[PDB]
C-alpha cells in the first residue's frame, strides 16, 4: 500500500518539521514547515488545520534571523 | 481486500476526481483522455479489490508541414493539422507535382497511422 | 547579493482581476522569495516579513474568486479560461507553499485541466483565450515560435508543482514528457534567443539540455553573457534570468559568473509597465544562484 505509505510519510515529515519551526523560530523552519503541511493530503484535514494553526502561532510569536 | 485499491492508469488520460489514498468497495470512477484523444471503453469502471476493465485512450493524427512538404501536397482546405481517430483527411497535389497513383488522396486515420500520398513532377 | 533597500517598491497589494491580482501578487511573492533565500531579512528589516506575508494571503484568496469550476483560471468568471493564466497562478502559488498555506487541489486541479484539455497531441500547450495584459506574459507576447515557448513555460509551471501535485495527478509524468519530447524536436530549429534560453531552462529540468542542443542554448549567448534578442530590453533580462536558471540546473558554474554579472550590472530592482515576467524571472534566478551558490 505505498499509496497510504506515502500518504503517512508526509504527514511525519510535517510533524517533525513543525516542532523544529516551534523549536528554531527561524526563516528556514518556517519554510520547510509550510511545504511540508501544504504537501499533506486532504484526507487528514483537521489534522492540517492544527498544524497550520502552529505555524500561524509561532509566526505571531515572532522569529529571529 | 473487499475494498479497492487504486485506480489503473491508463496512458494519456486520467480520472477525473481528486486520488482518494483508499477506495470504497463497489465505487465507480470516470476517466477522461486528452485533448482530440478518443475512448474507447466505459469511462466509469466500477471497484473486490480488483478494479473493472478500464477504458483505453485512442490516439490521434498528427500531419504535420514537414511530411506533406516533403511528399510535395497540402490540403484540400488549406489548414487544422490535427485529426481524430477517423476522420479523413482529403490531401491534394501542390502546384507542378501531379499525383503519383500510390494512394487516395482521402486518407483516414486510425489509431497513430495515416498514410500519406505523394506527387511527383514531370 | 542585490541590496533589499532598492526593493522596498515590490511590496504592494494585490488588487485587481483575474489578472490585475497576479500582477500584485508576483512582487510580493517573488520579493519574499528573493530575501528568505538570499538571507538578507535581518538588514532590510525582519518585522516587515510578517506583514508581507499577510498581502501574499489576499493575492492567494482574492485569486481564489477567479477559479472556474474546470479549476482553470480567466479574468472574469464567465469568461474564457486561459492557458497561459493558469499556468502563471500555477507557478507563483508553486513558490508560495513555503510561504502560506495554500490547497492541494486548487493546483492540481489546474494541472489536471492543463493536462487533459489544453495539450495537444503532439505535447504541445495551446492558448484558446489569451490574456487581456499582454505585458504581464514577457517576451512571450511575440508571435514567433508561440508554441515552443508557450509549451516551455507550462512546463516550467508543471515541473514546479510537481512536488505538490505528484500524488493527485498520474497524468502529470506523461505530460511532461510530451512536452518535453516537442521541445526537443523543434529545438535545433529555433532562432529566438527568448525561446532557447526558455526552452532550454525546461529541458534541463528534465535532464534533456544535452549534445548538440545544448551546444545550441549555450552558443546563443551574446559575449558569453547573455541572452538578448532586438526587442524591450526587459524581454532580454527574462531570457538570461531563465538561462541562468538552465545553467544552474546543468550545474556549469564556471559559465555561470559572467551571467549573474550582466544581471547585477544591469541594475533592474523591479517595477515599470509589464514588468511582471521581468521581476519574476530575475529575482527566482538570483535567488537559486545563492542558494545554488558554488
Amino acid at each position: 500500500t505505498d499509496a497510504t505509505i506515502k500518504k503517512e510519510q508526509k504527514l511525519i515529515q510535517a510533524q517533525n518539521l513543525v516542532r523544529e519551526f516551534e523549536k528554531t523560530h527561524t526563516v528556514s523552519a518556517h519554510r520547510k514547515a509550510q511545504k511540508a503541511v501544504n504537501l499533506v493530503s486532504f484526507e487528514y484535514k483537521v489534522k492540517k488545520m492544527v498544524l497550520q494553526e502552529r505555524i500561524d502561532n509561532v509566526l505571531k510569536q515572532g522569529l529571529v534571523r | 481486500a473487499e475494498k479497492c485499491g487504486p485506480p489503473p492508469p491508463i496512458d494519456n488520460g486520467d480520472i477525473t476526481s481528486f486520488l482518494l489514498s483508499v477506495y470504497a468497495p463497489g465505487s465507480s470512477v470516470e476517466y477522461q483522455c486528452q485533448n482530440l484523444y478518443q475512448l474507447e471503453g466505459n469511462n466509469q469502471i466500477t471497484c473486490n479489490g480488483q478494479w473493472s476493465e478500464p477504458p483505453k485512450c485512442l490516439d490521434p493524427c498528427v500531419i504535420s508541414q514537414e511530411i506533406m512538404e516533403k511528399y510535395n501536397i497540402k490540403l484540400k482546405w488549406t489548414q487544422k493539422l490535427y485529426s481524430r481517430t477517423g476522420d479523413i483527411v482529403e490531401f491534394v497535389c501542390k502546384s507542378g507535382y501531379h499525383p503519383t497513383k500510390s494512394h487516395s488522396f482521402r486518407a483516414m486515420c486510425q489509431n497513430g497511422k495515416l498514410v500519406y500520398p505523394s506527387c511527383e513532377e514531370k | 547579493s542585490t541590496d533589499a533597500e532598492r526593493l522596498k517598491h515590490l511590496i504592494v497589494t494585490p488588487s485587481g482581476a483575474g489578472e490585475q491580482n497576479m500582477i500584485g501578487m508576483t512582487p510580493t511573492v517573488i520579493a519574499v522569495h528573493y530575501l528568505d533565500e538570499t538571507e538578507q531579512w535581518e538588514k532590510f528589516g525582519l518585522e516587515k516579513r510578517q506583514g508581507a506575508l499577510e498581502l501574499i494571503k489576499k493575492g492567494y484568496t482574492q485569486q481564489l474568486a477567479f477559479r472556474q469550476p474546470s479549476s482553470a483560471f480567466a479574468a472574469f468568471v464567465k469568461r474564457a479560461p486561459s492557458t497561459w493564466l493558469t499556468a502563471y497562478v500555477v507557478k507563483v502559488f508553486s513558490l508560495a507553499v513555503n510561504l502560506i498555506a495554500i490547497d492541494s487541489q486548487v493546483l492540481c486541479g489546474a494541472v489536471k485541466w492543463l493536462i487533459l484539455e489544453k495539450q495537444k497531441p503532439d505535447g504541445v500547450f495551446q492558448e484558446d483565450a489569451p490574456v487581456i495584459h499582454q505585458e504581464m506574459i514577457g517576451g512571450l507576447r511575440n508571435n514567433n515560435e508561440k508554441d515552443m515557448a508557450l509549451t516551455a513555460f507550462v512546463l516550467i509551471s508543471l515541473q514546479e508543482a510537481k512536488d505538490i501535485c505528484e500524488e493527485q495527478v498520474n497524468s502529470l509524468p506523461g505530460s511532461i514528457t510530451k512536452a518535453g519530447d516537442f521541445l526537443e524536436a523543434n529545438y535545433m530549429n529555433l532562432q529566438r534567443s527568448y525561446t532557447v534560453a526558455i526552452a532550454g531552462y525546461a529541458l534541463a529540468q528534465m535532464g534533456r539540455l544535452k549534445g548538440p542542443l545544448l551546444n545550441k542554448f549555450l552558443t546563443t549567448a551574446k559575449d558569453k553573457n547573455r541572452w538578448e534578442d532586438p526587442g524591450k530590453q526587459l524581454y532580454n533580462v527574462e531570457a538570461t534570468s531563465y538561462a541562468l536558471l538552465a545553467l544552474l540546473q546543468l550545474k556549469d558554474f564556471d559559465f555561470v559568473p559572467p551571467v549573474v554579472r550582466w544581471l547585477n550590472e544591469q541594475r533592474y530592482y523591479g517595477g515599470g509597465y509589464g514588468s511582471t515576467q521581468a521581476t519574476f524571472m530575475v529575482f527566482q534566478a538570483l535567488a537559486q544562484y545563492q542558494k545554488d551558490a558554488p
